[PDB]
């Protein structure tokens, strides 16, 4: 937040610290993009998780009641 | 799982122990009945001989209508 | 959800059936050490006067001797 | 993505252009950090619905032990 | 004494009046709280997809055999 | 006679010992199911803050009347 802000406003006017700034902007939204993809897979196993366990309560049931 | 396994392990063992204390129940049942019986057939002759006041028989009475709290009608 | 609902009502009514049955189980025993008690004092009676050879008495131990 | 690359690309070298070039910047900061939070909001929610379900089968075998 | 016999045989009915009464009374009120219970059982299967926390407890307790 | 007196009264005692385990297991039973009321009483009680149509209607069959 800080971090960001600050680098947008030393680009606004005109500069070989211009190229490393955006560099900076570059890598960032790296770490964005794959903190993201770390929590969508997350999300992805949290929903495989819950479906067999629910999966495994309801054959149990159906086990148990031949049994 | 072992979490669902555990599951029915105890279901199992559950019907087990009421089956278990249903064949303890049914057998003490038949010799509380036998029991019952040789009481019963001592009651009568002891009731046939009421008369006689012995105190043996009228001993073998207070025996037959005990209850856990010891003879009724003490003495 | 539904299926582990079912599975702790089914896991209760194999519980109160067990208890039901324990319950039954003491009671019958308890009945038949009461009657069983009275034969063994009826028992101890006799053989207190085993001796005397009294008729009643001998009606009474061949009763107590008897089998099913 | 293939648009950000472009823009980092445009604001290497020198006004209008410049600003509009940030300020879509400035958006896309903002923009991704609400997107990452309602996607955290997602996964709390079915970490909540699988814990909520271990727990009640937890509880269930326990209760299970004294019987 | 025969009077003391027809005095102890009239409390030994009267204590088994009283005990059947008390029985009577509580197998009415054990009816009563059981028939609440069956209808909050309704209630809780109606929403059992609902997967509510709180209808999950009080299901617990429906269930328990723990006295 | 004697001997039908205390069989009467042994009968009169066993009866009255009957009756009283019927009220006593009468009584457990009815405890089982109220107390199973109670604690879903205080679970409605935590959570009055949500106003829960459910568990409103759990309440009224809790405060229901004959
Ligand atoms: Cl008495
Ligand atoms: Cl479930």
């Amino acid at each position: 937040p800080e971090e960001h802000e600050d680098i947008l406003n030393k680009l606004l006017d005109p500069q070989s610290e211009r190229t490393e700034a955006l560099q900076q902007l570059r890598v960032n939204y790296g770490s964005f993009v794959s903190e993201y993809n770390d929590l969508e897979e997350k999300v992805a196993h949290a929903k495989e998780e819950n479906l067999n366990m629910h999966q495994m309560l309801d054959q149990t049931l159906l086990e148990l009641n031949n049994m | 799982g072992a979490s669902m396994d555990a599951i029915k392990k105890k279901m199992q063992m559950l019907k087990l122990d009421k089956e278990n204390a249903l064949d303890r129940a049914e057998q003490a049942e038949a010799d509380k009945d036998f029991y019952f019986g040789k009481l019963r057939n001592i009651e009568l002759i002891c009731q046939e001989n009421e008369g006689e006041n012995d105190p043996v028989l009228q001993r073998i009475v207070d025996i037959l209508y005990a209850t856990d709290e010891g003879f009724v009608i003490p003495d």
